[PDB]
């Protein structure tokens, strides 16, 4: 029980679930095919590993996922990939016409006509779970389906489900991997449709991944499957916690009740460590406290901002592989010494901490040293508001001349969607600010 | 996604034979049709441009058109002639004596019916048709008149679709037929109205470009159209192989048109030397990046010194390291920051493509947005103003029916374009 | 303690189901007001075109008026 529906929409979306489900067969020993020689119990079983993989009869492991695009490039890739016999052919679904880097199209135009398809193949992916947890969205901010498809998904999922919780993993863009100029206009229409029916999504810069390839990783210009790879260990990292069981393993659901304190506020900074290459790392064990300490290296985000400049609401502390508990009180410990770590004077406890056992692993030929021991950190900062300022900028720097806009005009749109959708991010950044604020 | 082809009149049908003869190589088609190519990347997108028939032979998604029967005769027995279908020429007999009324109104107007029907069939057989471009001229009478004729029939039957011209300016110093700024004038107002995007490929640059950087001494039009084919292969480099940045016509015109009637490009090549000087030059991405933004390479006689880039794409084509061309392009940026409009952060976009055009290691194509555009629409009007002050010859042009204010019409429309493009060269961010 | 153990659990539900409701409207009432205006906005594209259809036949109908003469 607990099952996990994964979506992944647009390009990002797909490649980076290509990127995780690699990731998630190495993991588990499972096989190309779907043969899994690990596991015992055939045609079913309520092991921890089935809240992402069913199981058919004849022993296939089935990633519990829909892929959707709205052209097919893409997904023809999975479809005759390594991995091509992992999925059931209606778990891929593609169209004829892409949204071309347009939120309306993605949102109206094209999605209208294949909504109502996606929603039918996940439920019945619904259908097959004893107690359906909720939904992983993969998605870009800037593509025109990355946006505005998944912006429609959302809202019918909210319709259909209710309340059940739907968790975003979102690319943010940056302008060395960006591919349309209109990205800003489709990263806020998105957030605001968005803001209320996602319980938690975990944004990942473009930038800061970028350039954390290239100073920690030795590759002078960095490639999405360099960034997906990279991306991929931190969502292994987060949902570790559901596919494995550990005494000392914490499940995601505990961690989330600390790290939403109010619901607009629900975007967690997330860093990884140790991002270091196989040359680098021949000679350098990396202990606890290393890997520790590189969680609060400004550098080390996910996100461009600088959490010293602001204040923590709570830190989540995943722990992986050779770890005892006797390490990270000491590594703690001396954080909070050398450190400037702020909370609010509203959180009383501020850090949460979980280990589980089950020991990294990367995918061969890729970047990353093979290392003992790894850790994720989820942080609640009001810097994070930094990167909405950022986009907030480039949207009205555009948007005060009307730039582009005849675009989403066109398509159906009113300006009157724009406006509220970018007061709605003054909002949030405001919001961001007030919870920053000492009690009276 | 497909792209549907049409090609009218002599300068269209002369720079789109051309066209198909570059492109048809960089695939591997010969002029048989059959493909003898060696890597499966000249066949990913194949389908944009070329129809699959029984026996794996690529015909091309073209339509011939043209008033006058002789022009298309001689395509015919050009090279790869024989690749076109035949039952998608479409000719007249009269011919339109570079009489703008005669190809839209009266001679023109009574052959589009059979060109919409070859449209029609074309159109049926695409998987996702994505939309059309048209290759003529602005100054003769059948691409220019016929042309802007067929636009504005196909929007109608397809208003959803992209409508894409390569549109070729007169120059006095290619022709000398006196009222080609009369049916420039016409057809731009057209195409102001009536296309989602324009490259504008003028004459006047072509010419200089061959007398004072290639050193001819009297340049043809075999000169002036190896230099447009050389262009179309660049600008639809992203569109034919597999690649990420402006992948399709739509991608393209999102990125490249930030208001709707600011949507005629001025693009530009390079490499670009003379016989004598390509010996002594070695070609490297970092002068492949000054070439391109150098005012010398553009294909429509504008500086862009002397107004503002509101977008810039930028194509790369051959080996070469990606980390330099990032580099290179943010230099670029940097040192002339001065002329990239701040109100459109992140405006020049980058492509690399790996296979290079046929003859070099390296090319770069250039794809702007520039205010300093209206200079070229400035100088047409100027010789508009000239020959209509004294009315030379419209009663040519008002005995096909047409009214004298229809001509104040175009002009007034054109000199609002340049006070449009004014008024974003002058705007802030502040 | 019981009538309130049944009206807390009321309000759950009653507010998961405004939840619903609104997101099922709002959805509706976009999808709707999109259709009208892109259907609008290629309404106005072809009135346009249309119009100058009309001009070309009077350009035609010019023609021969002064062909007498
Ligand atoms: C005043 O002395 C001149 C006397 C003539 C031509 C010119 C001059 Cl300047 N030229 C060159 C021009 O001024 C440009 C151009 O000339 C031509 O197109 C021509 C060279 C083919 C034209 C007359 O202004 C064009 C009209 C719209 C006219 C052209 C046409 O009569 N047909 C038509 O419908 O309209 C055309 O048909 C092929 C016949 C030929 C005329 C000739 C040779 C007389
Ligand atoms: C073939 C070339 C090679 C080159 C190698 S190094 C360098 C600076 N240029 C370039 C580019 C060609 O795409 C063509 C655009 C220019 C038109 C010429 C083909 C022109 O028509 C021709 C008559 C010439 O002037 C040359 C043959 C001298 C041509 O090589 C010049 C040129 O720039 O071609
Ligand atoms: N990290 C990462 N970012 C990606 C990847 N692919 C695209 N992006 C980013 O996503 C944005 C573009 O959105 P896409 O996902 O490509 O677009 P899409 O959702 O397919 O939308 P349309 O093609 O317009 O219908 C840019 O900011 C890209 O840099 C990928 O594999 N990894
Ligand atoms: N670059 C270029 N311009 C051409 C070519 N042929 C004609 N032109 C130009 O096109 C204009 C006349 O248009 P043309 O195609 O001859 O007339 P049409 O047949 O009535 O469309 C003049 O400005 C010519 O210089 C050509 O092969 N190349
Ligand atoms: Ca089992
Ligand atoms: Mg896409
Ligand atoms: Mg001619």
């Amino acid at each position: 029980m607990r099952e996990c529906i994964s979506i992944h929409v647009g390009q990002a979306g797909v490649q980076i679930g290509n990127a995780c489900w690699e990731l998630y067969c190495l993991e588990h020993g499972i096989q190309p095919d779907g043969q899994m020689p690990s596991d015992k119990t055939i045609g079913g079983g309520d092991d921890s590993f089935n809240t992402f993989f069913s199981e058919t009869g004849a022993g296939k492991h089935v990633p519990r996922a829909v892929f959707v695009d709205l052209e097919p490039t893409v997904i023809d890739e999975v479809r005759t990939g390594t991995y091509r016999q992992l999925f059931h052919p209606e778990q891929l679904i593609t169209g004829k016409e892409d949204a071309a880097n347009n939120y309306a199209r993605g949102h109206y135009t094209i999605g209208k006509e294949i909504i109502d398809l996606v929603l039918d193949r996940i439920r019945k992916l619904a259908d097959q779970c004893t107690g359906l947890q909720g939904f992983l969205v993969f998605h870009s901010f800037g593509g025109g389906t990355g946006s505005g498809f998944t912006s429609l998904l959302m809202e019918r999922l909210s319709v259909d489900y209710g309340k059940k919780s739907k968790l975003e993993f979102s690319i943010y863009p940056a302008p060395q991997v960006s591919t349309a100029v209109v990205e800003p206009y489709n990263s806020i229409l998105t957030t605001h449709t968005t803001l209320e029916h996602s319980d938690c999504a975990f944004m990942v810069d473009n930038e800061a991944i970028y350039d954390i390839c290239r100073r920690n990783l030795d590759i002078e210009r960095p490639t999405y499957t360099n960034l997906n790879r990279l991306i991929s260990q931190i969502v292994s990292s987060i949902t570790a916690s559901l596919r494995f069981d550990g005494a000392l393993n914490v499940d995601l659901t505990e961690f989330q009740t600390n790290l939403v304190p109010y619901p607009r506020i629900h975007f967690p900074l997330a860093t990884y460590a140790p991002v270091i290459s196989a040359e680098k790392a021949y000679h350098e064990q990396l202990s606890v406290a290393e890997i520790t300490n590189a969680c609060f290296e400004p550098a080390n985000q996910m996100v461009k901002c600088d959490p010293r400049h602001g204040k923590y609401m709570a830190c989540c502390l995943l722990y992986r592989g050779d770890v005892v508990p006797k390490d990270v009180n000491a590594a703690i410990a001396t954080i909070k010494t050398k450190r400037s770590i702020q909370f609010v004077d509203w959180c009383p406890t501020g850090f949460k901490v979980g280990i589980n056992y089950q020991p990294p692993t990367v995918v061969p030929g890729g970047d990353l040293a093979k290392v003992q021991r790894a850790v994720c950190m989820l942080s609640n900062t009001t810097a994070i508001a930094e990167a909405w300022a950022r986009l907030d900028h480039k949207f009205d720097l555009m948007y005060a001349k009307r730039a582009f806009v005849h675009w989403y005009v066109g398509e159906g749109m009113e300006e009157g969607e724009f406006s509220e959708a970018r007061e709605d991010m003054a909002a949030l950044e405001k919001d961001y600010e007030e919870v920053g604020v000492d009690s009276v | 996604r497909e792209i549907v082809h049409i090609q009218a009149g002599q300068c269209g049908n002369q720079i789109g034979a051309k066209f198909w003869e570059v492109i048809s190589d960089e695939h591997g088609i010969d002029p048989t049709g059959s493909y003898h190519g060696d890597s499966d990347l000249q066949l990913e997108r194949i389908n944009v441009y070329y129809n699959e028939a029984t026996g794996n032979k690529y015909v091309p998604r073209a339509i011939l058109v043209d008033l006058e029967p002789g022009t298309m005769d001689s395509v015919r027995s050009g090279p790869f002639g024989q690749i076109f279908r035949p039952d998608n020429f479409v000719f007249g007999q009269s011919g339109a004596g570079n009489n703008w009324a005669k190809g839209h109104y009266t001679e023109g107007a009574e052959l589009v019916d059979s060109v919409l029907d070859v449209v029609r069939k074309e159109s049926e057989s695409c998987d996702c048709l994505q939309g059309f471009q048209l290759t003529h001229s602005l100054g003769g009478g059948t691409g220019s008149g016929m042309g802007t004729l067929l636009i504005s029939k196909i929007r109608e039957e397809y208003p959803d679709r992209i409508m894409n011209t390569f549109s070729v300016m007169p120059s006095p110093k290619v022709s000398d037929t006196v009222v080609e700024p009369y049916n420039a004038t016409l057809s731009v107002h057209q195409l102001v109205e009536n296309t989602d995007e324009t490259y504008c490929i003028d004459n006047e640059a072509l010419y200089d470009i061959c007398f004072r950087t290639l050193k001819l001494t009297t340049p043809t039009y075999g000169d002036l159209n190896h230099l447009v084919s050389a262009t179309m292969s660049g600008v639809t480099t992203c569109l034919r192989f597999p690649g990420q940045l402006n992948a399709d016509l739509r991608k393209l015109a999102v990125n490249m048109v930030p208001f709707p009637r600011l949507h005629f490009f001025m693009p530009g090549f390079a490499p670009l030397t003379s016989r004598g000087s390509q010996q002594y030059r070695a070609l490297t991405v970092p002068e492949l990046t000054q070439q391109m933004f150098d005012s010398k390479n553009m294909m429509a006689a504008c500086d862009p010194r002397h107004g503002r880039y509101l977008t810039v794409a930028a194509i790369f084509r051959g080996r070469m390291s990606m980390k330099e061309v990032d580099e290179q392009m943010l230099n670029v940026q940097n040192k002339n920051s001065s002329y990239f409009v701040e109100w459109i952060p992140n405006n020049v976009k980058t492509a690399v493509c790996d296979i290079p055009p046929r003859g070099l290691k390296m090319s770069a194509t250039f794809i702007g947005n520039s205010t300093a555009i209206q200079e070229l629409f400035k100088r047409i009007s100027e010789q508009f103003t000239a020959m209509f002050r004294r009315k030379a010859f419209l009663h040519w042009y008002t005995g096909e029916g047409m009214d004298e204010m229809e001509f104040t019409e175009a002009e007034s429309n054109m000199n609002d374009l340049v006070s449009e493009y004014q008024q974003y060269q002058d705007a802030t961010a502040d | 303690k019981r009538e309130h153990e049944r009206e807390v659990i009321q309000k759950a539900i009653e507010e998961n189901n405004n939840f619903i409701k609104m997101a099922k409207e709002k959805l509706a009432q976009k999808m709707e007001s999109n259709k009208e205006n892109r259907e609008a906005h290629l309404a106005a594209m072809l009135e346009r075109l249309q119009e100058k259809d009309k001009h070309a036949e009077e350009v035609r109908k010019n023609k021969e008026l002064k062909e007498e003469a």
